[PDB]
């Protein structure tokens, strides 16, 4: 109601007009879900109908949020974000804690609906513009605007930065060692508590949170024995670029050799330093593929001699915070998955391999979908940014069923390839 | 009148200015017509002559057309428009025929000059400023601002459709089960109402939109029950396009090939069959529009063809939100493939068509998930549902596509059904290097400048071979020695190749592509019992290499 606070003044960085995003059809179900929500945000005045004199647009989509509860908006915010924040960054810029990945542990707490109260300015709401659709576009759409803070946004979490430090203070000078990181309006929390502890931890600043400041959070883990997750307790204790094996063929054939030969060809692309000359010698016969060859004293030094080269890493660490991070996935099998971090070819930051093997969930789109998501959360924790994608799966296909499977609040920036992986193998 | 609607708030861009175009003193004649006519409008409370305090103006054009009996005013605020914000866009996506629902009745009402009943806000009107004046020589100038929308400014339709959007809220509050579309400045009201049961309703909101002083000069709601509209042709229970021929002649020029192109694709939405395949290759040229397309045999063929069916008039009918969606897609030939959206057995939804113009040399398969997709998207856009497919191709076939697939991919609900081009994979690549069979260790390549290669080979038992080439370039020799190795080949072959290319293209598991080595390459493969290409990295020094690649001395040397 009636009682409010002041206006931090943003504003859209000079040389740039709002965003017209164009709005994805929807299925009529998520259309109801957001006409819903959308309403009691009319009546409890957070969003405000609009007129024409108004140009602007910035997508929305209706996700069903934690395990199939119900529906959740999401705003699209990408452009517009990227837009003022960019520059808003600068300067309500909210700073990035190292330390965090290396705390056994990473939590994270939904805080969105707080930014709810702040005030937007007057001014900026023009650009918070969503408009729902309607089927078949047999109605104008619904169109909405923004009064508070709107979720997607990032300008709303600098906003929001005073009042969620001092609801913070308090428990931060009696808990010094857990580190407490916001990104986009989730707290990202780590200790290196035994499970139990942090678990506890938590939920002690679960409470307290309410306490000052009806800021609400999500009861996770009841007494019930439930098949549900068992919460984003990350544990970056755990990440490297382990399984990468040459294979270990103690019957060596021709095929062999050349497959070996191959794999330590490209391979020398991100390890400068290895050489198979001395092993596409034992090779140069023109016999059958299925045979023999190992022989090669000289060559048996080779093999090994690089087969651990590969454990020891090269340069390929220079954490340029300018240059801006690309994810890439490649499809590998029945479950697996894997990506890389990198910001200039061969100088991957990081790697990994995502595993869920298609059983009672084989949508590779959902599997993909969600790896997506879990490269982010490990991005945001480590450079605290989002990397971009290379989704190597159809544009229109992905257009349709990442709004499906998603249950998370940003939404990272993407392209698709249609480039064949020569990187396929089982690495 | 006017209508007493909230007035909209618009302003000029950024850092602009009212516009100052001046005009050419049009003659003395109608220069009348733009008084007499721009008077009585003045009376209608449209115009307000102000000429002092408001240094803004607008050239006045005026003239005659149509089959009229009288004068008509011209204005353009072009320049005005340019300096105006940009409103929301009004209907940035039209509906479409295939998803509306069934009524009884429906009707249209004109909606007047509809953009002057409504009111500009109190400010703009200033920047809507225009001068006529009286004589060549003497002409104090006469100045007129709107007050209600102008004729050809860039809010008018925006505001306009917004305006009418409220006016009509409380009315169909009271009534809620009419279904009302606007659009243009055209009303369609529509509903399961008796006829004159319906006419009252219509009655009703006629005097409604009377009462916001939307003269409505509909006298019971005349309107033509074959509504034409946005090339289609509507009914209360059907829906389906009208005037579409298909000029014959001799003399075919490039435009003329364009149009019969978009004409047939249009009919294709509810014409189950039309195929646009060799007429739509041929545009394939630059503009050049002027002169002639000499359409071959195989095109005249699929015209005259299309022009069968496009004889015999089709309908669709509604959708009934009721019933299920379904969609049935077949192959019909090559590249060209069609599909079918319907509720129940035979009373067809909406028809369409897939086609293969993506990529190069594509899968059957895939083609089929390509399609099932932009089917899926259509329904989402329409229906907001997903229709259950009915797909040609066994589930074992595609279960073992996708699973083998590099990228991602979703399948909706679908059954399996036999009919005709069944999907399958022709051929099918092994998984290791077979033992016993002759590995072959295939190469060429050739000289682009003198534009001649050489493909052939040397398989593991002292067998080599090679060939002469002339006009072919290393991808293709790199292939073609893929095809020697075939033919020499026996049931059980193991190939292995220096190309990046052929390895990538034999493994695209693809099909009659308009590449006849590849055709052939194919073919083989088809006909053979277990194929296993290989690859190692050309010029890398493997032996397999060094050889194959040294046979090539026989061209010349470097
Ligand atoms: C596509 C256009 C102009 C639609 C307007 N339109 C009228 C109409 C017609 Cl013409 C045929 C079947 C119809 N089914 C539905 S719903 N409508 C309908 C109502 C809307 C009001």
């Amino acid at each position: 109601p009636i009682s409010p606070i002041e206006t931090v003044p943003v504003k859209l960085k000079p040389g740039m007009d709002g965003p017209k995003v164009k709005q994805w059809p929807l299925t009529e179900e998520k259309i109801k879900a957001l006409v819903e929500i959308c309403t009691e945000m009319e009546k409890e005045g957070k969003i405000s109908k609009i007129g024409p004199e108004n140009p602007y647009n910035t997508p929305v989509f209706a996700i069903k949020k934690k395990d199939s509860t119900k529906w959740r908006k999401l705003v699209d915010f990408r452009e517009l974000n990227k837009r003022t924040q960019d520059f808003w960054e600068v300067q309500l810029g909210i700073p990035h804690p190292a330390g965090l990945k290396k705390k056994k542990s990473v939590t994270v707490l939904d805080v969105g609906d707080a930014y709810f109260s702040v005030p937007l300015d007057e001014d900026f709401r023009k650009y918070t513009a969503f408009t729902i659709p309607s089927i078949n576009n047999e109605t104008p759409g619904i169109r909405y605007q923004y009064n508070v803070l709107p979720q997607g946004w990032k300008g709303s979490p600098a906003i929001f930065q005073s009042s969620m430090t001092k609801i913070l203070e308090p428990f931060k000078k009696q808990n010094p060692d857990i580190v407490i990181y916001q990104y986009m309006d989730d707290l990202y929390v780590g200790s290196d508590l035994e499970i139990g502890q942090h678990r506890t931890k938590i939920e002690e600043l679960r409470q307290h949170l309410l306490r000052w400041g009806l800021t609400t959070p999500d009861k996770k883990h009841q007494k019930e024995p439930p098949f549900l997750w068992m919460g984003y307790e990350l544990h970056p204790d755990k990440w490297t670029v382990q399984p990468i094996v040459l294979p270990e063929k103690d019957s060596w054939t021709v095929n062999d050799i050349q497959k070996l030969v191959g794999k330590l060809n490209w391979a020398s692309q991100i390890y400068p330093g290895i050489k198979v000359r001395q092993l596409s010698k034992l090779l140069r016969g023109t016999k059958a593929l299925t045979e023999v060859i190992p022989l090669t004293e000289e060559a048996e030094l080779e093999l090994a001699e690089n087969r651990e080269i590969l454990k020891e890493p090269v340069h390929g660490v220079y954490y340029d915070p300018s240059k801006d991070l690309i994810a890439e996935i490649q499809k590998q099998g029945q479950g697996q998955w894997t990506y890389q971090i990198y910001q200039e070819p061969f100088k991957n930051l990081k790697t990994g391999k995502y595993a869920r093997m298609r059983g009672a969930h084989t949508n590779d789109v959902k599997q993909l979908t969600e790896a997506v998501q879990k490269i982010t959360t490990e991005s945001i924790v480590i450079w605290g940014k989002t990397p971009k994608f290379k989704l190597p799966i159809q544009k229109e296909t992905w257009e349709t069923w990442w709004t499906e499977y998603w249950q998370a609040t940003w939404i990272p920036e993407w392209e698709f390839v249609n480039t064949p992986p020569l990187v396929k193998l089982w690495y | 009148p006017i209508s007493p609607i909230e007035t909209v708030p618009v302003k000029l861009k950024p850092g602009m200015d009212g516009p100052k175009v001046k005009q050419w003193p049009l003659t003395e004649e109608k220069i009348k017509a733009l008084v007499e006519i721009c008077t009585e409008m003045e009376k209608e409370g449209k115009i307000s002559k102000i000429g002092p305090e408001n240094p803004y103006n607008t050239p006045v054009f005026a003239i005659k057309k149509k089959d009229s009996t009288k004068w008509r005013k011209l204005v353009d605020f072009r320049e005005l428009n340019k300096r105006t914000q940009d409103f929301w866009e009004v209907q940035l996506g039209i509906p479409h025929p295939a998803g509306l629902k069934k009524k009884k009745s429906v009707t249209v009402l004109d909606v007047g000059d509809a953009y002057f009943s409504v009111p500009l806000d109190e400010d703009f009107r200033k920047y809507t400023a225009f001068t006529i004046p009286s004589i060549n020589n003497e002409t104090p100038g006469i100045r007129y601002q709107y007050n209600v929308l102008p004729q050809g400014w860039k809010g008018s339709p925006a505001i306009f459709q917004s305006s009418m959007t409220k006016i009509l809220e409380p009315f169909k509050k009271q009534n809620p089960d009419i279904v009302i579309y606007q659009y243009m400045d055209d009303l369609y009201v529509g509903s399961d109402l008796e006829i004159g049961q319906h006419r009252t309703k219509i009655e009703e909101l006629r005097q409604h939109l009377l009462r916001w002083g939307l003269t409505t000069p509909d006298k019971k709601h005349q309107k033509e029950p074959p509504f034409l509209w946005m090339g289609y042709e509507l009914h209360p229970d059907k829906w389906t396009v009208q005037p579409i021929v298909l000029p014959e002649k001799d003399s075919w020029t490039v435009n003329d090939i364009q149009k019969l192109v978009g004409k047939l694709n249009w009919a294709s939405q509810i014409y189950p069959g039309i195929k646009v395949r060799q007429l739509s290759k041929l545009l394939r040229g630059t503009k050049a529009l002027t002169e002639v397309i000499p359409l071959t045999e195989e095109a005249e063929l699929e015209l005259a063809e299309n022009r069968e069916i496009l004889k015999e008039p089709v309908h669709g009918v509604y959708y009934d939100p009721s019933k299920d969606l379904i969609a049935e897609i077949q192959k019909q030939g090559q590249g060209q493939w069609t599909y079918q959206i319907y509720q129940e057995p035979f009373k067809n939804l909406k028809t369409g068509k897939y086609a293969r113009m993506r990529g190069a040399h594509t899968n059957d398969v895939k083609q089929l998930t390509e399609a099932v997709q932009k089917i899926t998207t259509e329904s989402i856009v329409i229906w907001g549902k997903t229709p259950k497919f009915k797909l040609p191709i066994q589930k074992e076939t595609w279960e073992t596509w996708w699973t083998e697939y590099w990228q991602a991919t979703w399948i909706p609900e679908w059954e399996f059904v036999n009919t005709p081009p069944l999907v399958k994979l022709w051929y099918q690549l092994e998984k290791e290097p077979i033992v016993g069979a002759e590995t072959f260790y295939v190469d060429g390549a050739a000289n682009r400048e003198t534009k001649l290669g050489k493909a052939g080979y040397v398989t593991n038992k002292g067998r080599q071979k090679v060939v002469p080439l002339t006009n072919t370039t290393n991808q293709k020799t790199e292939l073609q020695a893929i095809y020697l190795a075939l033919q020499d080949s026996g049931l059980e072959v193991n190939i292995v190749t220096d190309s990046q290319y052929a390895l990538g293209i034999i493994q695209a598991q693809p099909d009659k592509s308009e590449s006849e080595l590849v055709n052939q390459i194919i073919e083989q493969l088809i006909k053979k019992e277990k194929v296993y290409l290989a690859w190692v990295p050309a010029h890398k020094g493997i032996g397999g290499n060094e050889q194959v690649d040294k046979l090539v001395s026989a061209g010349i040397r470097k």
